[PDB]
DNA sequence: TTTTTTTTTTTT
DNA sequence: GGCTG
């Protein structure tokens, strides 16, 4: 098949459908809309549950709402004609910004020992000497209209815990806003600067010897040599140490994704971290720590010992996989 | 003139009785226009009558349909008005209309097939048409007009059926004078003519011979060879020809320069057809391959035949059969009835052999429930020959011939005819 | 070594001789490596003949593949080259890497076993 | 209170005892309490006893459904706990619960089959039931009341078995003597009967003279022809009650002053029933048509039929086996099967027909081994008889009728006796 | 369930009895399970007892471990309870706990030999085994079944085989001395007898006069009727037990003083057993539904049955495979084998009817061959008797058996005995 | 790939 | 604020 002629075609066909967005990310290509055929939610005026994926052998359009699924080709034959008539006919005819400070965000080791989200952070038993490396704001849509406007319409308060993202240069790109309130738009709001920033959490902080990577950057601040994608591309490749790198997830056996992952990293014959033999039983080291009362040098200890690589590391997911 | 069509379907009598029974859902468009003739089509199968408004936006749209397809048709049908126009304009723009859309059809189905032979196999989109079968779709996309043509009408089309008499536009007459006498003329286009002989009797020196003969009175004929190769047919077709003992060609009595002077001298003549020799493994040609070897032919040589000759029609196989049966019957009679449905498509006649039973060897008279493979193909075939030459004939280089179905003609008017063989130049000669 | 054995059996013909009737697709990774030796393997199959370096780049301007295959299929064949070495070394290297392969390949193929037997 | 159920269920072997036979994974919910009692039913399965918390645990350790799903039945298991508890409270209450979700999945499936049932054609989502089975599963959903019938006792339960022999309600007297002397009394409801001729013997005319003697003999008959029309059967019923020829009726020989007065002489006399004629194209009837049939006919008719008769079940359609899905053995004796379970149903004689091989045509004896599509017809029919005719038959204007397979009495006697079936009239007559 | 066989190994003789033979440290863990499996296995070594948990903690107490190993342990060694849970289940639970261990650990070793082999002659250990030992070692992870039993030997064990010669408690005699004779007394326990004949020939007269001479020996006699109702089959079973007729309690003939005269006669009896007559829908039932119907008759009533007479095998219904699922070769043998094994299980004898197929329904003689179903129902019989019966054979009421498959004895020793079949009392008189 | 019914056909 | 096969 031929994908950018069908990426090209496609979004002039979703282009006409509401709600339309072009999520275009370093590697992929998707169009989100709303769904013509159903036009999705009836309760929901502003839901997109139509999306076109055009990153496959076949750029292909999926809703989510009443679980049409077809190739782009069928879509532009039933709802398209004239745009139909010269999709088929072309087939023949071709066959960095950095963030230099944060507005009203203090960094949370200077803040005093009475502030609330200073007991919220102990809550979550962050050593001491990580504070240096999180911020807290009040103004995170003003903060993230300061870097990137646009964005947030209306400039509403909403304290958050900044999460700013380090190169291996030591310049911030990116920052992660982490929701404070229970009640939230989403738990981890990733912004970029640039479209091409580093979505690793602290790279500037790797040593020498095996690197751990996680999938929160507050469960990378108890690891020594932790850094930690939040999520985007979750591309190996843009993951640098790729010799030493250990790819740790969290311990969730029964759930289908996780061990989706697992089975494409094992497959891609990377070292991945096993969670099969742990004495302890909550889904993320932070969790582990905060409820079963886990220390994290017990930690250093168990995923040590348990490294897996290849054959090795197959058998034992299939033993976690249930 | 979508919405102008279907406001005269709805609201004319006269229109409709003359436009309706050419209207197809492929004509309108991917949106309101299809749904809403849609309704009209289902409305009309289920009542056979014209729907209304009503009908249309009460008793139909209430269907399942989305909300933009649903908002489209009662838009539709909300515009759907009467409007006075001539009954000679509307009906001529409305065959303009269909006949551009059958083209725009036509081309967007080739550009498909195009696309799809274009990738490699394994996603090759079976049963979709092949690049040969593209210019077939266009003709018949141009030939879309609203003319009534349903079967022949005794009364109304015995012009045509006088002029295909007085023309003979069927008969394909044999160089044989005995063979013309019981057939009237010969053979006809759309048929399927049958030779049993038995085991080393004839049964390709029959077919060569007919193949010889008609290549001498200028047809174009194809040889379709199961059991021998081409070079050996073609050395049975030079053996009648040339006037050459089958062994002289073999031993080597035959120099080169009278060979090529008869070949130069065969050539000259303008009354001369070209014979085209194709040799397939013994079971493993179908009706299918037969028509891409027609089409394969038609588009690289130019050669379109008039007359087939299959060698054997008991060692083919069947395209409509998927599993292999062991029952003779099925598969045999199977393979005739796509054998003369080819002819029939072709326009050609196809003659063929066929296996006597082993009671009918070395006996003096063959009937035809002797028919070894198949009952069902003497009911197939329009022409069945036997040949019955047992032990005196052979010694007096003969040949009896019982004409066992005869659909040219009563076959009991001139049964027996004694043709004269001759097995070492390969032809049939008469004993006038 | 799979680089190795594409350009060997690329540009040497005693190597291809001896080693090609046993190569087989699951003994590569499925990267640039794989999609290269099934474009090696067509061509044989279709022309009965080692195919050169424009042969497989006309291929591979003619294949269904994405823009990361296409990247690494095209890396891999420029990458390609005949390094001189010797036609005893060569033989035994390539067998060692089939048979490591296979060997992969059935640990794997148990590993799915096990784990399909136990649901 | 599912959480009881599964409770006594663990800890108690009384209540295991009675509920369980009766226990279905379908009466608790769509989580936690669906997934316990499929771990507890597998475990009995696997090892035929009731599984304590710990086998449960293991079992739910060794489990492949997710996160949400095992927390929901490790809860569910960590609250099962054992209570001071009566048997009595326990099994009503269990009975109530489980009558209460079979009522509730039975009207969720009657809502699904009519919103499934009101989609076009093609994309009906198959497999589904039709609308006319809707109130035989809410039949199903009132037939679960804890009570299984064991089963009859030789001696423990005899007086009831003995007020069985004189009261003679189950059989159904012919008008024949000869009938009702093999038969020893006539056919009994709740059977099917079956006449085995070949082709144009008999075999409706013998059906039409069962049913006017039927009708005579005041009884509600329903014919049913699969192969004619409704005015044909009632033609021959008209010849067979009316004493007239069918020749007199096509040639005009009888007025309309004589067949009123005949009409209404039979009218007016009391030992006269209802007999009914409907008429379904070949191959679109079975027993749940029949069923609906019947309803029809008792609502809109007030007709209560006792005397069935099908004019061949070979034509009809199974029920429940896809059409030509499997081979004609199958089809027709699941067919047979299906109408003698109509039969005992609505406890009715049920009369049919059944065609013989090709090799028992003009033969002067039939065997049991003759019959066409299946053999387990024979063995799923209470009474079979063999219509036998040969041309000095015919010439004396008499049928051989061979008991082929008797249930009502002993076959040996009066095995073959020639019946003086009147072709004219339509009508069997005795000889003694 | 490492916890669950630590504590049964401990509290359990009987489990440790079976298992302890074959307990590895390996099995179990790296951490707790396997320093607590080792405390055991050292504790068992140095005094040959299973000890207790005061042993175990002063033996942990004497043993040298660090600290979170000896919290580990402690912490392990409290959680110990007896929990008398089911034997079988625990076996089979530890054997597969074992199973799963083993292959993980043979998993691991050849990942690691495979490892090893990759690196340098000089690196590489040579200690691991070579790739030549990677199937061996997945075998004998593949053979570590739980069963320390061996067999017989022939020679260390005559006096038991002796001894087991003298067991006739297997053995139920026949109440006629013809199947007595012929099966060396008696029919078996726990096996499969079959009763096969052509269509009506009197397949259920003889399961009706087996369950009369069974009745009348004392045994409890379970007929499952599948195309009669209860009450028909009781009419022959009255008709054998009372000796009458079967017309003449239709035909009034038997005044109802006798009638009860007679059952109070048989009640007084002390020889005579229990008889239960079920009926089910044709195509609804199996071992399933039998062994939920056992249940509710033992429960309902103090019936355990020693005869099960099951009226047709082929009207049942297979268990696992649909109703139409497969052809009729599997499911037929399918219901076979579950008969059998319901049968075995309930050590009882099972009696039902075989169908035979068109081409021995008028025959002299009946073969194996001529089975209508599966020919795998004869392979799980055990005694497969033939019913032939023809016209000479009619005339003096005398039906002929012959010994189709006798596992019990000599098959070829009486082959065929004529038998007094009477078919108006439904019983068989043999024949001196 | 076998199995079983029924039919139709044909070959020996 | 994303999620398919
Ligand atoms: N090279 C030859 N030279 C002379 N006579 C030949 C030669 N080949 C075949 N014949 C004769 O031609 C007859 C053989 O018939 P053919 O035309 O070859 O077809 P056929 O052999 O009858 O078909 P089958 O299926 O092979 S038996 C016999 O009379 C042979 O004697
Ligand atoms: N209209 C008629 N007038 C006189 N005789 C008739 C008439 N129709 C039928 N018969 C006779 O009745 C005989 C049997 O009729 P049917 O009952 O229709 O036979 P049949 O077995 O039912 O036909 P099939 O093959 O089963 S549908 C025929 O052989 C005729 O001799
Ligand atoms: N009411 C009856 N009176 C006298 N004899 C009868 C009666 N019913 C059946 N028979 C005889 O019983 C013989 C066979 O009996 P059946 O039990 O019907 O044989 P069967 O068909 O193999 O058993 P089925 O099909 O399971 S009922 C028939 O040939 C009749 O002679
Ligand atoms: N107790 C016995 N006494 C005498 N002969 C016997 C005895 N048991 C079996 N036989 C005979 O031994 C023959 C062969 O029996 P088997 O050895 O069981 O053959 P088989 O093939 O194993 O039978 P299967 O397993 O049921 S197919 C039978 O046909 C009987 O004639
Ligand atoms: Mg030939
Ligand atoms: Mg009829
Ligand atoms: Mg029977």
């Amino acid at each position: 098949s031929i994908p950018w002629i069908d990426n090209e075609f496609a979004y002039r066909a979703l282009a006409h459908l509401p709600k339309f967005t072009q999520v275009n990310n370093s590697s992929t290509f998707k169009l989100r809309f709303r769904c013509p055929v159903c036009g999705d939610s009836k309760t929901d005026q502003n839901k997109a549950r139509g999306w076109y994926y055009g990153d496959n052998n076949e750029g292909n359009i999926h809703c989510y709402n009443c679980n049409y699924h077809a190739p782009i080709g069928i879509y532009l034959k039933e709802f398209e004609p004239d745009l139909y008539r010269e999709y088929i006919f072309e087939i023949r005819k071709e066959k960095k910004k950095i963030i230099k400070s944060l507005p009203s965000c203090v960094r949370l080791d200077k803040l005093a020992e009475d502030h609330p989200i200073i007991k919220y952070v102990k809550a979550r038993c962050i050593p001491k000497d990580k504070w240096k490396y999180l911020w807290f704001t009040t103004e995170w849509p003003k903060l993230v209209n300061s870097i990137a406007p646009g964005t947030y319409k209306k400039e509403i308060s909403e304290p958050r815990l900044v999460i700013p993202i380090y190169n291996a240069n030591g310049k911030a790109e990116s920052f992660q806003g982490r929701a404070l309130k229970k009640d939230a738009p989403q738990k981890y709001i990733t912004i970029e600067a640039y479209p091409e920033a580093t979505k690793i959490y602290g790279v500037e902080r790797v040593k020498d010897g095996d690197v751990y990577v996680l999938e929160g950057p507050i469960d990378s601040l108890f690891i020594e040599n932790g850094i930690a994608i939040t999520g985007g591309q979750l591309d190996l490749e843009v993951v640098p140490f790729k010799d030493r790198r250990v790819w740790v997830l969290d311990n969730e056996p029964r759930h289908p994704d996780t061990i989706k992952r697992m089975t494409k990293l094992v497959d891609a014959g990377e070292r991945v971290m096993f969670w099969d033999k742990s004495p302890w039983k909550s889904k993320d080291v932070n969790d582990m720590i905060r409820k079963e009362g886990a220390t994290p040098e017990q930690i250093m200890e168990y995923m040590k010992n348990n490294i897996a690589q290849g054959l090795m590391a197959k058998m034992r997911l299939s033993k976690y996989a249930k | 003139m979508v919405e102008i069509i279907l406001s005269h379907l709805i609201f004319d009598q006269a229109y409709f009785s003359k436009v309706w029974p050419y209207m197809d859902s492929e004509y309108f468009e991917s949106g309101p226009a299809k749904n809403t003739f849609k309704l009209i089509k289902s409305h009309v199968n289920e009542y056979h009558s014209v729907p209304s408004i009503n009908a249309l936006n009460v008793a139909l749209e209430n269907s399942s349909f989305t909300e933009t397809e649903y908002s489209g048709v009662k838009t539709l049908i909300s515009k759907l008005a009467d409007s006075p126009e001539d009954h000679s304009w509307l009906v001529k723009e409305t065959e303009k209309y269909v006949q551009q859309r059958a083209m725009f059809n036509a081309t967007s189905k080739i550009i498909e097939i195009q696309t799809n032979a274009e990738l490699p196999p394994e996603k090759r989109n079976k049963k979709m048409p092949d690049v040969g079968a593209i210019p077939d779709i266009m003709r018949q996309a141009l030939s879309i007009s609203f003319d009534s043509y349903v079967g022949h009408d005794w009364m109304d089309d015995y012009e045509a059926r006088w002029l295909s008499y007085m023309n003979k536009a069927r008969k394909v007459p044999f160089k044989l004078r005995i063979l013309n006498k019981i057939t009237k003329g010969g053979a006809e286009t759309g048929t399927l003519n049958v030779l049993m002989a038995g085991v080393n009797v004839g049964k390709s020196l029959g077919l060569c011979s007919l193949a010889a003969d008609y290549l001498q009175l200028g047809h174009n004929v194809l040889y379709i060879s199961m059991e021998m190769a081409e070079e050996v047919c073609a050395k049975r077709i030079d053996a009648n020809m040339l006037d050459v003992s089958l062994d002289d060609i073999d031993d080597g009595h035959i120099s080169y320069a009278e060979y090529k002077g008869k070949m130069e001298k065969w050539r000259e003549k303008s009354t001369l057809g070209r014979l085209i020799v194709k040799q397939y493994p013994t079971g493993g040609a179908d009706a299918n391959t037969f028509r891409s070897l027609l089409n394969e032919l038609k588009l690289k040589k130019n050669f379109v035949p008039t007359i087939i000759i299959v060698d054997y029609l008991g060692i083919c196989k069947s395209c409509r059969i998927r599993v292999y049966s062991e029952n003779s019957y099925t598969t045999v009679k199977a393979i005739a009835e796509e054998l003369r449905a080819l002819a029939v498509e072709t326009e050609t006649v196809l003659w063929t052999a066929a296996q006597v039973g082993k009671q009918a060897w070395d006996s003096s008279d063959v009937n035809m429930s002797d028919i070894a493979e198949s009952a069902g193909l003497p009911a197939t075939a329009d022409f069945m020959l036997a040949v019955i030459e047992t032990e005196e004939l052979a010694a007096a280089e003969q040949q009896l011939i019982k004409q066992i179905k005869s659909r040219y003609g009563d076959k009991n008017k001139w049964n027996k005819f004694l043709m004269g063989v001759q097995k070492g130049n390969q032809k049939w000669v008469e004993i006038e």
